[PDB]
RNA sequence: CUGGGCUUGUGUUGGGGACCCGCGGCUGCUCGCGGGCCCUGAAAAGCAGUGGCGGGCUCG
């Protein structure tokens, strides 16, 4: 028997994500950033129940469907559009170069060829494409941490790192770095 | 009703024991080196029944199972009496809970802050039409039977 | 535009509103809190702009402020209140240790956005706050919020609406508070207070204070002109080709046309 | 078996038609309903009429949800009887209020570039709306020319 | 009774009395300093300070083990980050001595061997590679002998630091170790065969060379310079490979 | 419609608490002769324990 | 135009009244749009009206 106040909170809490999509697709699909380039780690946030079409695609374009997942992107103008479009299941930061040494080490996971098998060998990222410069694990940071000509490649290999529960605990500027520390 | 009653009520818990002593070390380490008269529930059989006698507070809450019964029979009619609205609420425990003790017979509201005057005015609302309207020609009747 | 047929529109009007206050209402009743001179003080007359096109095709819901060269509202009967986007016991501070002694008087509340969120939500207090002040002024950063804060019964109605202030300097709040040097907040308040007031609303009537029916004439028709050609030049787009009549017209009373 | 016209107002913001629709489904069967709105701007006059199935399951959903404090507003759910039911109260049941953007509408309608004989129309118009304003402030001791 | 009295603010309902309470709880997920002190215990347990490095050559290995294993409910990251910065701290002890003498490799990992008061002590170090825990494990008791191993060290390296005079604990920057320092992110200030062997040598470590094991093998043997890729690390010798003062550039490449 | 007692209200129901000013000055004393630790603000706590 | 401002940033509960207007239309009364002056507990008992793109549900 769902009561009727949930239904009232379900309605006001559409109304408001459909006054910001407005908003956002009123002024352009930019934000007020630099003109020099970052990279933008993003990990999904429980949130709104009622996802939206195209907020679900975007999570869907940044394949971010299951909850507390997470995936590397850099920026583009392009990119700025997804940030503020999914911003109340996001959050989103500049990570740090040791921040990404975790996520490929000890956080890291493989993707290849369609099925979803964890890393086993140097080797074996040379078995899975192992081609456009890739020779180890320093090849992924490499593309992270410095942009890079074929990141997107690099993401293409790259699969959303399922991140650690924590237990009990607008763009960060190096704040995001502690949101790992308690999640990795 | 139940729920909403402690939506405001909860707002105007009394301290506990552990952050009065916190504010009391407070003001003397500044006096070392202001305020409004607080608002908070009321609670106490002999308080409330006064507060009620003097018009002075504005809802009551009675506990429906307080063991010996004679202690709350007489102040819904005392409230009606005086015109201060009441409602016969489930649980001298949760009451107790409210006002951190184990239990709490009656609890009642007297003023509160001017940020919520009108959730309080609009909760007695609440309580004179949902409550006591059913209340009203059924209260008067004897219960049980066969 | 020409400024002679303006003046002796308003003679005419001005000398109406005596006329039609002075007379006795057939009732057989009197009135304790309405002297004849008060009445005929009180009333003001306003500039209805007429245009062709509807201008500024949406709900501005913002005043903008035209620096009129003898202020509206200095007379000895306004409250005020300012509505601040920072700690409120910084201005209230600021307020009683300076400010004047005229800007002192005519302060009444001040009110961070918080408190007034909390205090102000319900429909009471947004009316009770209506009828207690007269002017309203909001600082800068806290524009945009007013629209849900103070809803309808603030904003149906263009006669009073938060006037945009700015207080700046060029966070926590008990750390500090961005405002301007104190002496040049009271200036420009000096400013928001008595400055004639244009509401853009998808609309063909613009409807602008220009003053009340106990002043004389021609400080009246140096006020108006202003007020015409302050408005052409900066809010109504299509500047002489958009523009149309130009009417004069108290609030009990026929309106009296200017042509342009 | 005949249909059960209840009348329920003091609906809060975001209690419209198909959370309305939704809340009183899970009680019976919901066969027409309709909220009453503005033409002018499409807005709840905060007040709704609706018709279930059976008219058991009308005074059922009635009788237990009509003073009900919710987000600010105590309800009033009542039961028209069917002796009133006005033959044309659900005249546009079951279907979509369309916000109709009549100042956008109206004031581009004049922007439109008009016909010539119109505009001779547009001038006598004028021309007869002008000469009777100087007859109306010609008491007034006022005369102006264009 | 005092996670019986976690319940208690939290079932009647008060957000402050649950915090204080928790505050005095002291839980280990957001300290990384154990839940109970083990002082007293290891008083009983081991009789001498040869012992305390017989019992290193379990203590160590399973923290370099440990320190590279992800956190699990058991294991907070905060201990994981207090086993690395322990795990780094008996590193650079030994770095400072040169005690480090033998070093095996096989299918398991890295074993170092080191001589510390004529007592060798032996650890197995797993290369930098997450590791299946697939089956059926305890992290629990796994978690317990973390807690075991973090006082251990702690005491061992304690002693030994106020044994070669320098000041302890050493001093940490936070964000110069967040830009990837890892053994280089802190500072050691002296007052409150091994040595000859590449006394006077310039080295590089490229993309593919493990940079744990390689600076932590040429610093113990006294490597005065040792430098590596922007993206390896930072905060080390110039990146670029055509400065020519490198003697010996380390590459693993096909 | 009106309360039953017409005893006056004491001056202390509209004045501060004169039992929680004499608990202060108890505190004080003990800050003065150093028994009792002065008030930590929870910033100073969190650069506690 | 270095020093003071400017310009974008669109966000309003609903009813009623024994009142003054401006602008649109129609053979027309009158009805729309926008103001002004009052009343109102976040109050409430049909009077729902303007043409469309797409998609869905259907008939061949």
């Amino acid at each position: 028997f769902k009561r009727a106040e949930k239904y009232v909170k379900e309605y006001r809490e559409q109304e408001r994500e459909k006054i910001r999509l407005a908003r956002i697709a009123k002024q352009q699909g930019s934000f007020h950033i630099p003109a020099e380039a970052k990279l933008v780690f993003v990990i999904r946030i429980k949130g709104i129940n009622k996802i939206p079409p195209k907020p679900r695609k975007i999570l869907q374009l940044l394949r971010l469907r299951q909850i507390n997942n997470g995936v590397f992107v850099k920026v583009t103008k392009a990119t700025a559009e997804m940030i503020k479009i999914v911003e109340p299941w996001v959050a989103y930061g500049y990570p740090n170069l040791k921040s990404v040494r975790e996520l490929i080490y000890k956080r890291g996971y493989g993707k290849v060829n369609g099925q979803r098998i964890p890393l086993t060998d140097n080797a074996i990222i040379e078995e899975n494409l192992g081609k456009y410069g890739i020779i180890c694990i320093e090849d992924l940071i490499h593309e992270i941490f410095t942009v890079g000509p074929n990141f997107k490649q690099a993401a293409n290999f790259l699969w959303p790192f399922k991140l650690s529960n924590p237990n009990g605990g607008g763009n960060r500027e190096e704040h995001i770095n502690a949101l790992i520390r308690a999640m990795n | 009703l139940a729920a909403q009653a402690f939506k405001l009520l909860n707002k105007y818990r009394p301290e506990t024991k552990q952050e009065k002593k916190e504010r009391l070390l407070r003001e003397a380490t500044a006096i070392k080196e202001v305020s409004k008269k607080p608002y908070t529930v009321k609670y106490g059989l002999n308080h409330v029944v006064g507060l009620i006698e003097n018009k002075k507070a504005s809802l009551v809450l009675i506990a429906n199972d307080v063991d010996p019964i004679e202690l709350v029979v007489f102040l819904p009619a005392l409230c009606r009496k005086m015109g201060i609205p009441y409602a016969i609420i489930k649980g001298k425990a949760r009451l107790g809970t409210l006002v951190h003790k184990k239990t709490a017979a009656v609890v009642a509201i007297t003023e509160v802050r001017s940020e919520d005057k009108n959730e309080l005015a609009k909760l007695i609302s609440a309580v004179k039409e949902g409550y006591l309207e059913k209340v009203e020609d059924t209260r008067k009747r004897w219960g049980g039977g066969i | 535009v020409d400024p002679d047929q303006t003046l002796k529109a308003c003679k005419a009007l001005l000398a109406h509103i005596k006329k039609a206050a002075a007379a006795p209402r057939p009732d057989g009743k009197q009135n304790l809190l309405a002297d004849e001179e008060s009445t005929v003080a009180e009333t003001p007359i306003w500039l209805t702009l007429t245009t062709k096109k509807h201008i500024h095709d949406s709900h501005r819901l913002q005043p903008g402020k035209i620096i009129l060269p003898h202020p509206l509202n200095t007379s000895e009967e306004i409250s005020v209140c300012l509505i601040t986007a920072d700690p409120q016991r910084f201005y209230k501070n600021a307020v009683a240790d300076e400010f004047p002694e005229d800007l002192r008087a005519k302060i009444g509340r001040v009110i961070d956005i918080s408190h007034l969120k909390a205090k102000f939500k319900a429909y009471e207090a947004q009316r009770k706050l209506f009828s207690e002040h007269d002017v309203f002024l909001a600082d800068t950063r806290i524009i945009n919020r007013l629209p849900k804060a103070l809803g309808k019964t603030f904003y149906k109605t263009t006669t009073k609406r938060p006037i945009p202030v700015v207080l700046m300097a060029q966070r926590d709040p008990l750390e500090n508070a961005n405002a301007r040097p104190i002496p040049e907040i009271v200036a420009e308040i000096r400013k928001a207070i008595g400055a004639a007031l244009v509401h853009l609303s998808p609309s063909t009537n613009t409807a602008i204070k220009v003053g009340y029916a106990n002043w004389e004439p021609e400080k009246l028709a140096a006020n108006i002109e202003t007020v015409i050609r302050e408005l052409v030049e900066r809010f109504v787009p299509q500047k002489w080709q958009n523009v149309r009549n130009f009417y004069v017209k108290g609030p009990e009373t026929a309106a009296l046309p200017i042509y342009q | 078996s005949q249909p059960g016209v209840m009348y329920i107002a003091r609906l809060p913001h975001g209690f419209y038609e198909h959370e309305l629709r939704g809340y009183f489904s899970q009680f019976g069967e919901i066969t027409r309903l309709r909220v009453v709105r503005n033409k002018k701007t499409g807005a709840s006059r905060h007040r709704a009429f609706i018709e279930f199935a059976d008219a058991e399951v009308a005074d059922i959903a009635a009788r237990t949800m009509d003073k009900y404090l919710l987000f600010g507003h105590i309800l009033t759910c009542k039961i028209v009887p069917p002796a009133q039911v006005h033959p044309d109260l659900f005249k546009g049941a079951n279907r979509r209020f369309k916000v109709v953007p009549w100042n956008k509408m109206a004031g581009r309608q004049l922007e439109r570039p008009l016909s010539e004989s119109q505009w001779q129309v547009k001038v006598a118009k004028e021309e007869q709306r002008r000469a009777a304003r100087a007859e109306k402030l010609k008491e007034m001791g006022y005369e102006f020319e264009a | 009774a005092l996670e019986k009295k976690i319940s208690r603010a939290l079932g009647r309902g008060d957000v402050s009395n649950a915090a204080r309470l928790e505050r005095n709880a002291n839980l280990p997920e957001k300290t990384g300093k154990p839940r109970y002190t083990l002082n007293h215990i290891i008083r009983e347990r081991y009789p001498t300070f040869q012992d305390a490095l017989r019992d290193l050559d379990d203590c160590l290995s399973m923290l370099f083990l440990f320190a590279n294993l992800p956190s699990t409910t058991a294991v907070p990251a905060k201990m994981i980050a207090r086993c690395e910065r322990l795990c780094h701290e008996f590193q650079h002890y030994l770095i400072v001595t040169h005690s480090l003498r033998k070093s095996f490799l096989s299918i398991k990992g890295i074993y170092y061997q080191a001589n510390i008061q004529g007592e060798d002590i032996l650890w197995l170090v797993p290369y930098k590679f997450n590791q299946r825990i697939v089956g059926d494990v305890d992290f629990r008791i796994m978690g317990t002998f973390v807690e075991f191993y973090m006082t251990l060290l702690g005491f061992v390296n304690y002693r030994l630091y106020t044994s070669i005079g320098l000041k302890y604990p050493p001093k940490f920057d936070q964000v110069k170790d967040d830009q990837g320092a890892e053994l280089a992110a802190f500072s050691l200030e002296g007052l409150n065969d091994p040595s000859q062997l590449f006394a006077n040598f310039t080295f590089f470590l490229s993309r593919e060379t493990p940079r744990q094991p390689l600076e932590f093998i040429l610093r113990a043997f006294g490597c005065k310079r040792i430098g590596w890729d922007a993206v390896l690390g930072e905060g080390a010798f110039t990146t670029d490979e055509s400065d020519p003062r490198i003697t010996h550039q380390i590459i693993d490449r096909p | 419609k009106m309360p039953l007692s017409a005893a006056p209200e004491p001056k202390r129901r509209f004045i501060p608490s004169k039992n929680e000013a004499k608990q202060i000055m108890k505190l004080v004393r003990a800050i003065r002769e150093g028994r009792i630790l002065p008030y930590k603000p929870p910033e100073e706590r969190e650069r506690e324990e």
